[PDB]
């Protein structure tokens, strides 16, 4: 309760380090889903789908 | 089916018939504002994926 | 009048009945891209005042 068992957690090693998701953007085809800005900033292109 | 199937946002656009909503933990903006003292097995997501808000 | 008075942008919003378009020389973005070798008595303006484009 006083030290690092409360601060942190013992997990198994993840050799991948995150397994973060990627996202597809197909924005000259697909109708950009709800809320997504119709843009030309390569960094804010509407997302049509998200894989791991 | 062919009647009212409207999916309207704010002052954005009617996209009629099926679309995608995303429940994401990784959202750069919210990670700070909400979920601060929450984990991944209990959290809040902004499902308005609009940049300008 | 009450029939079709729609003023539709891109994939933005229908704003039906009268609105404003702006012809501005001062537009920070275009001053570089176009009007480079033009003055104020002859110029081009982006009347899409949308940030994201």
């Amino acid at each position: 309760q006083t030290g690092i068992r409360s601060w942190t957690l013992l997990c198994t090693p993840d050799v991948t380090c995150g397994s973060e998701q990627v996202y597809w953007s197909l924005p000259d085809m697909m109708q950009d889903p709800v809320t997504f800005r119709s843009t030309s900033q390569i960094s804010n292109f509407p997302v049509v789908g998200a894989e791991l | 089916t062919g009647g009212r199937n409207s999916i309207r946002y704010s002052e954005l656009a009617p996209l009629f018939d099926t679309t995608r909503v995303y429940l994401v933990d990784n959202k750069s903006t919210d990670v700070a504002s909400l979920n601060y003292q929450n984990d991944h097995s209990n959290f809040l997501t902004t499902v308005i994926q609009n940049n300008d808000y």
